[PDB]
């Protein structure tokens, strides 16, 4: 059935926010909207088909990028140990906006496309419970 | 020493290219153009800025590709919710590290994308 504001869809419950906030605060946020709430995660084509559906209709005018639950786990800005001459990597200079290694949707791609972006951006999302 | 169309730096020779071409391509075509030869790499700064001026030099504004590729595929990606990662719908499948010829500082460019780069060996 799923709470008035949410929307069903095999077993799962839906929200989208037109909030715009880093990766963290939102997947933090999310847990705050439901019990059990995350950032949408995408298992299959219908279920994608079903958020990019929700998103089209409910955050519009944002020009932004739309929040996924998946991402690299730490704060790295990297995971290569060595260069392709084979010497080891120490050094590192990286524009910390460079390293984009979270998941958001774009209007471009019709919402069906996950798109590596730095998760210090402030974007809207979707929460699912 | 260096040979008359490629630049010496402690050591090491470096030489930047215009034929763009994607990170793969750049680099086995760098191991064609000298014994041991590879994208350039950047163990300091001062390093760096050499190669940064020098691709200047050479081609003015422009992006070069560096010895780094598939650089988040190793990483460990995962859904908040902890479910299986299975079903993907990647927009691109790896990154590459790149560098502008203005600054020493790591930008990222999907791999299967084109730019210029800087080939080098050593002694
Ligand atoms: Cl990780
Ligand atoms: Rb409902
Ligand atoms: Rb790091």
């Amino acid at each position: 059935d799923c709470p008035s504001g949410w929307s069903s869809y095999e077993g799962h419950c839906y929200k989208p926010f037109k909030l715009y906030k880093t990766w963290d605060d939102a997947e933090r946020f999310c847990t705050e909207q439901a019990k059990g709430g995350h950032l949408v995660s995408i298992e299959s084509a219908g279920e994608a088909d079903f958020v990019a559906q929700l998103v089209t209709e409910n955050i519009q005018n944002t020009k932004s990028y739309v929040w996924i639950g998946l991402r690299v786990q730490g704060k790295e800005k990297q995971c290569s140990s060595e260069w392709s001459d084979g010497s080891s990597v120490s050094y590192e200079n990286w524009i910390e906006a460079e390293s984009k290694t979270c998941l958001g949707l774009e209007k471009e791609t019709g919402f069906r496309k996950w798109v590596n972006i730095y998760c210090g951006q402030q974007n809207p999302f979707v929460c699912e419970a | 020493d260096c040979p008359s169309d490629w630049s010496s730096y402690e050591g090491h020779c470096y030489k930047p290219f215009s034929e763009p071409k994607n990170w793969a391509d750049a680099e086995n075509f760098c191991t064609q153009q000298h014994a041991g030869g590879h994208l350039v790499s950047f163990q300091s700064s001062e390093e760096a800025d050499f190669v940064v001026k020098l691709a200047f030099q050479t081609f003015g504004h422009s992006i070069f590709w560096m010895g780094l590729s598939n650089v988040w595929n190793q990483c460990n990606w995962q859904w908040s919710n902890a479910a299986m990662l299975r079903y993907k719908a990647w927009a691109e499948e790896s990154y590459c590290v790149y560098f502008k010829s203005t600054n020493n500082k790591w930008r990222s460019r999907a791999c299967r994308m084109m730019a210029q780069f800087v080939c080098e060996f050593q002694a």
